[PDB]
């Protein structure tokens, strides 16, 4: 390919597994989870990075997934302990304010609305919860959504709009809207086209398209079609529909856990379990109807294991972060 | 389908063990994975519920290990006591467990039910081949006693 | 004073009694007995119950501690008192058996006096009433007469015997049961006479019986259960006038499901089968043997089976002396034809899991003596041939064969004379049919047992046919030949060949020494594993004299046939037949003529040697198992025919005369010359010379070694030199503390510093340093003292630095070739203690005042001692020692490391607390050298790791994370056997914690 993947730091701060990496919204700080239920926060300072702060006895299992309010004030934990961590600096150092409970089985994600007050997990139990933040420190459950059959692997809030999107270990994606004359949540589509675990999912810059890797070795393109819509796809209810407009394929050996839709280059990254890092463009010539994506680079051994999770940066562009089974984070910068 | 007047009770019988390939590994060369040292891995791993091991009920056998030393690849097909075995899952996963500890991380493994063996073998198959899953079941403290006691040498 | 006695009355009355106790008892010491008596009369008049109990308490307190010192007037009165007193008293009766037992152990009494003082104690108290205690001293009142007066007690009859009867009738506690089985059993035991109650008095022990228990509030006080369970044992065997009670009783308990009951049964049949004969049994003897056979099958308890095979045994012996006993006639020899009757029918049901346990009894029975196994095995051995040519199954062929072998050995055991060999001559032929097919089966394991039939047979003293004895013979050959087998058939027929040969040698000259001679030529003019059978088999035959003076010849002229032909380049099959003979020395130091033999063509081993020096094939290491031949020849040698050698072999070294060996190598100086060849030839010396008898009364010791010390090092040879060494040093240890023995270190210390002076040849000189200091050590001799503190000096030294380590890795092991305990080399067992407690100081300090650049040879050395010197003194100093060997892991040298991974290996699991404070440095040394370019470090680096396991919990937690995470890559090793340790030590890494 013309691209190419470049190296440029890597971490190994966390002992075993390391499960997630977050940006903050600031670009400068990130933030990593593991199997040593520990939290890092890992700032530059110069040119080389170094944890700031170690979060400890925050969760007493694995913490899954980490992720950034939009807001650089607070950060939420999903853990295997059944509970989700939200972390504030009011003290001058980072301390666990509240813990949101209610799953019965282990937490897989977490999310943040664009506004900042909605907060959405998911877990085993097959369920999707949807919180409130009322003032700091304090959040309320708007709604309890039971729709996928399986287990609930990712749960992702629309960029421009306060959708959510969870991908399940029952194959399938569900979009999720608020009721205009009841103000209750409901499910608004269901998009049936992986034949296994669906694992990540991203939305597109303008959040009217949507990336998802599945255990199926094989990524796909989500188009949101509105009723009415220019395109000979009909809509039968009021709500938007979604259909899959590009399957890549033969592109991943084994299963792709993470997948990543930068909102400033529109590059796309994938997570493989052949620890691998695989990076795609859409072509320029590709219709909207049926969009073309081609590998520009990637490094098939980018991890020593497999990888757990890439990241695009938001304010550098180009800029990725990985982290792995082998127990390191690498960040990477990618030129076309 | 096997004959009614004819039986042949050598199957008893058949079990053995030889473990003596050392003259080729004698010198500096290196010594491919084959399908007798991961058979090697898994042969003794006790069934969690009769004192016998996995070789002892046909559980696991040489000839269901497929392996790629050069292409990191191991596949493991195990074949369940009984079609409606609730523990299917279980020996999979002690399975598993000993590759994972056993094997270098290089190495991706595959354990699947046996096709025809099993009547939710896809359900136990997509269970073992999800490794967060595994991983959060290794995290329940009573499971992975009786794995570690399915998989302790003796 | 009377007042005092008064006032000490009155204490004790008032519960001050432990001061009055003795008291009284001083004022009896210095004072008198009959004031007493009528100074506690009033005190005991007193209605009271507890006002007389406690006045005859205190009274009897007294009369227990006066004893002897009491007057015949006295006791009398006593007795008297004392029996009117407890006729009178309830409750008061146990102070007035208290005095009665003081009483009796006086012996100063008439006769009648003592023996009413215990008539009257059994027809008036009741002893089943009485309290445990007071039983006891009611009992102990009965073995004190039984020991004091027994022609009294003996005079009153039965009804004495009776009268106890009734008083041991009940009586559970275990201390009180004791004395009561004693009194019985001496009733027993001494000639006391029993009336009709011969019955009763079996009645009351019979009871009790088997139940065993234990007392929760005193368990070691309370004597235990086989205490009780062997005293009955021993009464209910005194006598066989217990016999018609006894073994309906033991019947009755064998045949109860109760296994202890089982058990105890049968140990004391078998204790009274040591007692009892032909009568006393003979009514019950049918009734019996059901029970025994019965638990023989039925029973899972192999100590059951034991005793219930014991118990056949020692009945068949009973019945077999009354056969001598009874003139008129025997009913005994019929009740072993009534067990073969009975299990004859299950022996031959074709059932092989019912067939052994009767087999097993049938020798049981057989093994008690010679009468019955005559009886047995000629009755037993038609069933068991008729039943083997039944079976036409292999597994079934050798357990009948296995049964038959049993039966066999016991004929020999007893029976020695001609009567038992006239019925086996009608089975001789028979069995000799077994044995062949036996061997012919294509079984391993029937032929196994076909060959240890064969030794039996050939064991006997009963004439065998010939002709069998070439049969067999030839399949002795037959399968010492063939190799398609395991390796134990071949074993066993080896062994079984020299076994039969020193019994009959002319057989195996018949059918196997021309085959095999025959064998070895056909080889001569896949070849190796052919040569080592016939090799191995000519050796395991050489047994017999005879056979020795055939096979030795044949092996010498295939070696003096290997020089001609194109059998010396193979130095590995020329070692083969030196291997043999040494095995034929081995065999030879037994009988002295052998040894005689061998000895005298000693000599033309050594003259097949020198003319390989005379003319300018044998490779040089070959020539060292040629000297081990020669010394396993020299050791066990007639002191005159030690000389007789000696002035034949040291001759030829020292002036070169050959006149004993054969004139063919006559076409010679070792000694002054500089002749590559013959001075090669002076480790066959180190081989003789070094292994004759304490007493060698050499000629000329002072020559020879004269001549040796320069030899060691002026010539500078990479090997011959060192001969030298070994040989002077050889003879040095062996050396007595005679005026010569100093001289003669006089000469090597001299020419040891005068090389080490020289630059050309440090190297031979320090060779030889080493060699003396060893023998020095071996003996603990004095001058070993400097001599190794000079190899301690040498550690320094650029040069001989390494070659320093290679000499303390020398001293530190045993060799083959030189110093043996059975070379006749003299040793002491303890160096390596004695040596180690001079190292640790000179080592340690050495070690920390040596310069970086020759810093690690100080540890190569001390590494070398303490690998090679795994005892018990290791632990004592590890605590200092530890520091170091973990820094002798860091070594280059892959020697060290394996040695001091293989010392560090167990400690970890013998003493892990001292282990356990170096953990960090133990892991990463370890984890270093799972990484080396040697397989073998790896794989004992990782057996470490392993084992490192066995430490607590607590100090390996901080590092299962890393040492998970390291040991991913011995897993990916490229040798299958280091990824067989990765994966034992990261499993075992795995569970530490839950």
């Amino acid at each position: 390919g013309r691209g190419r993947l470049i190296l440029e730091h890597t971490l190994q701060g966390h002992k075993g597994r390391i499960w997630g990496v977050a940006w903050h919204p600031k670009g400068n700080v990130f933030a990593s989870c593991g199997e040593d239920k520990a939290i890092r926060i890992w700032s530059l300072t110069g040119n080389t990075w170094s944890t700031k702060t170690i979060l400890s006895d925050g969760h007493k299992r694995t913490i899954r997934e980490i992720r950034w309010s939009p807001c650089g004030q607070y950060l939420a934990s999903a853990s295997f302990d059944a509970t989700t961590a939200i972390w504030s600096k009011s003290s001058g150092e980072f301390e666990c304010n509240a813990t949101l409970e209610g799953h019965e089985n282990e937490v897989k994600s977490v999310s943040w609305s664009r506004s900042g007050g909605l907060l959405a997990t998911c877990s085993r139990d097959k369920s999707v919860w949807i919180w409130e933040v009322a003032g700091d420190d304090e959040f309320e459950c708007a709604a309890v959504l039971n729709p996928h059959t399986q287990d609930v692997k990712r749960v992702v809030w629309h960029p421009t709009k306060d959708i959510l999107a969870s991908a399940s270990y029952d194959n399938t994606i569900k979009m999720f809207a608020e009721e205009p004359i009841d103000n209750d949540w409901d499910c608004t589509a269901t998009l049936t086209s992986h034949t296994s675990t669906v694992w990540g999912i991203d939305f597109d810059a303008d959040g009217e398209r949507l990336v998802s890797c599945s255990d199926d070795t094989t990524i796909k393109i989500w188009r949101a079609y509105h009723p009415g819509n220019t395109a000979g796809v009909a809509t039968p209810d009021q709500q938007t529909v979604w259909k899959c407009v590009c399957t890549v394929s033969g592109q991943h050996s084994r299963a792709i856990y993470d997948v990543s839709w930068c909102k400033l280059t529109g590059l796309i990254a994938t997570a493989c379990g052949d620890d691998g890092i695989r990076i795609f463009k859409e072509s320029s010539d590709s219709k909207p109807d049926e969009p073309t994506f081609e590998q520009i680079t990637a490094e098939e051994g980018a991890h020593d294991q497999d990888v757990n999770s890439v990241q695009w940066n938001p304010v550098v562009a180009g800029q990725l972060i990985s982290c792995s089974d082998d127990g390191t984070i690498k960040i990477w910068k990618v030129t076309e | 389908p096997t004959e009614i007047e004819n039986i042949n009770p050598n199957v008893y019988d058949r079990i053995k063990e030889r473990v003596l390939t050392a003259n080729e590994e004698d010198e500096n060369v290196p010594d491919p994975f084959d399908k007798r040292e991961i058979f090697d891995l898994i042969r003794n791993i006790n069934d969690p519920e009769h004192p016998l091991t996995l070789e002892e009920l046909h559980v696991v056998q040489e000839d269901l290990i497929r392996i790629n030393d050069s292409q990191n690849s191991v596949h493991i097909s195990f074949t369940p006591t009984i079609p409606h075995c609730s523990m299917a899952t279980l020996i999979g996963l002690s399975i598993r467990v000993k590759l994972l500890r056993s094997l270098p991380p290089r190495f991706k493994v595959t354990v699947e039910i046996t096709p025809g063996t099993h009547a939710s073998e896809l359900a136990v198959n997509k269970q073992l081949a999800d490794k967060e899953r595994v991983a959060a079941a290794l995290e329940n403290n009573h499971l992975a006693e009786v794995i570690n006691q399915c998989i302790a040498a003796k | 004073p009377m007042g005092a006695l008064c006032g000490l009355v009155q204490d004790f009355v008032m519960g001050q009694q432990e001061g009055p106790a003795d008291q009284v008892a001083a004022d009896v010491k210095s004072g008198t007995v009959l004031q007493v008596v009528e100074a506690l009369g009033s005190s005991l008049e007193n209605a009271e119950p507890r006002t007389r109990a406690r006045g005859a308490q205190l009274l009897s307190q007294v009369l227990l501690q006066c004893h002897s010192l009491l007057s015949e007037k006295e006791v009398v009165h006593l007795i008297l008192f004392y029996e009117n007193r407890l006729k009178d008293h309830h409750l008061v009766v146990p102070s007035v058996l208290q005095g009665l037992r003081a009483l009796s152990m006086s012996v100063a009494l008439p006769p009648g006096l003592a023996v009413s003082v215990l008539k009257a104690i059994f027809q008036e108290v009741h002893v089943q009433s009485l309290l445990q205690v007071d039983r006891h001293t009611v009992f102990s009142i009965i073995t004190n007469f039984m020991r004091s007066r027994e022609e009294e007690l003996k005079g009153l009859g039965a009804d004495f015997t009776f009268g106890f009867i009734q008083v041991m009738d009940g009586e559970k506690d275990p201390r009180n049961l004791l004395l009561a089985f004693r009194i019985v059993h001496d009733l027993i035991s001494k000639d006391y006479s029993l009336g009709p109650f011969v019955e009763e008095l079996f009645e009351v022990t019979s009871c009790y019986f088997p139940i065993d228990f234990t007392p929760p509030p005193n368990d070691p006080y309370g004597i235990q259960r086989e205490d009780l369970i062997l005293s009955l044992r021993a009464v209910l065997a005194s006598t066989p006038r217990f016999a018609e009670f006894l073994l309906p009783l033991l019947i009755e308990k064998v045949d109860s499901e109760i296994l202890s009951a089982k058990l105890d049964s049968l140990q004391t049949l078998n204790a009274c089968c040591a007692v009892y004969g032909q009568k006393e049994l003979k009514d019950f003897l049918p009734s019996l043997w059901a029970s025994i056979r019965r638990e023989v099958f039925q029973t899972a308890s192999e100590r059951v089976e034991a005793e219930g095979l014991a118990a056949l045994h020692s009945l068949t012996a009973c019945l077999s002396c009354s056969v001598l006993r009874a003139d008129a006639e025997d009913l005994l020899g019929s009740f072993l034809s009534n067990i073969l009757q009975d299990c004859r029918h299950h022996l031959c049901e074709p059932d092989m899991k019912l067939v052994w346990p009767s087999a097993k009894l049938l020798q049981a029975a057989a093994g008690a003596s010679a009468r019955a196994c005559e009886h047995l095995t000629s009755n037993v051995l038609p069933l068991l041939l008729e039943q083997f040519h039944k079976h036409s199954q292999s597994n079934q062929r050798r357990t009948i064969l296995e049964m038959i072998l049993g039966f066999l050995k016991l004929q020999q055991k007893w029976s020695y004379e001609d009567r038992d060999e006239r019925p086996l001559s009608s089975f001789k032929d028979q069995l000799c049919s077994l044995v062949f097919m036996a061997l012919t089966d294509p079984s391993t394991q029937l032929q196994l047992v076909g060959i240890r039939t064969l030794t039996v047979l050939g064991a006997q003293p009963g004439l065998l046919s010939a002709e069998d004895l070439e049969l067999a013979v030839g399949h002795l050959y037959r399968l010492t030949f063939l190799e398609e087998d395991s390796q134990s058939c071949r074993v066993a027929a080896l062994e079984a060949s020299g076994t039969l040969a020193t019994l009959y040698p002319g057989a195996f000259s018949r059918h196997l020494l021309p085959k095999l001679a025959e064998e070895l030529h056909k080889g001569e003019s896949t070849k190796c594993s052919r040569h080592f059978r016939c090799l191995q088999a000519l050796s395991a035959v050489s047994t017999h004299p005879s056979i020795v003076k055939e096979t030795l010849p044949l092996l010498l002229q295939h070696l003096c046939q290997a020089n001609k032909g194109n059998m010396v380049t193979e130095s590995s099959e020329v070692v083969a037949v030196c291997q043999s003979l040494q095995q034929v020395a081995e065999k030879c130091q037994q009988d002295p003529e052998s040894y005689w033999y061998f000895h005298k063509t000693a000599v033309p081993c050594l003259f097949a040697l020198a003319v390989q020096a005379s003319m300018p094939l044998l490779e040089d290491e070959v020539l060292a198992a040629l000297a081990s031949v020669i010394g396993t020849a020299t050791t066990h040698l007639s002191p005159e025919l030690a000389a007789q050698s000696v002035t034949c072999i040291v001759p030829l070294f020292l002036d070169g005369n050959t006149s004993f060996l054969p004139e063919n190598s006559f076409p010679f100086q070792p000694f002054q010359d500089g002749s590559s060849g013959q001075r090669r030839l002076v480790a066959l010396l180190t081989a003789f010379v070094c292994s004759l008898p304490r007493n060698v009364e050499i000629p000329q010791l002072n020559r020879l070694m004269r001549e040796l010390l320069k030899q060691s090092c002026g010539h500078s040879c990479p090997f011959s030199s060192t001969a030298a060494t070994k040989c002077f040093a050889g003879l040095l240890n062996k050396q007595p503390p005679g005026q010569q023995l100093e001289e003669f270190l006089q000469l090597a210390v001299g020419t040891v510093e005068a090389g080490l002076a020289s630059e050309s040849s440090r190297d031979q000189a320090f060779t030889l340093l080493l060699w003396v200091t060893k023998a020095l050590v071996l003996r603990y001799h004095p001058l070993s003292a400097c001599l190794t503190t000079r190899l301690m000096g040498l550690l320094s030294d650029p040069e001989l630095g390494c070659a320093a380590a290679d000499g303390f890795s020398l001293l530190m092991s045993d060799c083959t070739d030189v110093l043996t305990r059975a070379g006749h080399a003299d040793v002491r067992i303890m160096f390596r203690q004695r040596f180690f407690t001079d190292n640790v100081p000179a080592l340690v300090q050495g070690f920390h005042a040596a310069p970086q650049d020759v810093k690690p040879n100080y540890l190569k050395g001390l590494s070398h001692v303490l690998n090679r010197l795994p005892k018990p003194v290791l632990l004592p100093e590890l605590p200092t020692l530890l520091s170091l060997l973990l820094e002798a892991l860091s070594c280059p040298d892959s020697v060290v490391q394996l040695s001091t991974l293989s010392c560090l290996q167990p400690l970890l699991l013998e003493a892990p607390q001292i282990m356990s404070l170096h953990v960090d440095t133990l892991v990463t040394k370890f984890l270093n050298l799972s990484s080396s370019y040697s397989m073998a470090v790896r794989i004992a680096a990782l057996q470490c790791m392993h084992a490192l396991t066995r430490l607590p919990t607590s100090v390996l937690l901080p590092y299962k994370s890393q040492v998970i995470r390291a040991l991913a890559k011995p897993l990916d090793d490229k040798k299958r056997l280091v990824r067989k340790e990765a994966v034992s030590a990261r499993g075992e890494w795995f569970l530490l914690g839950s």
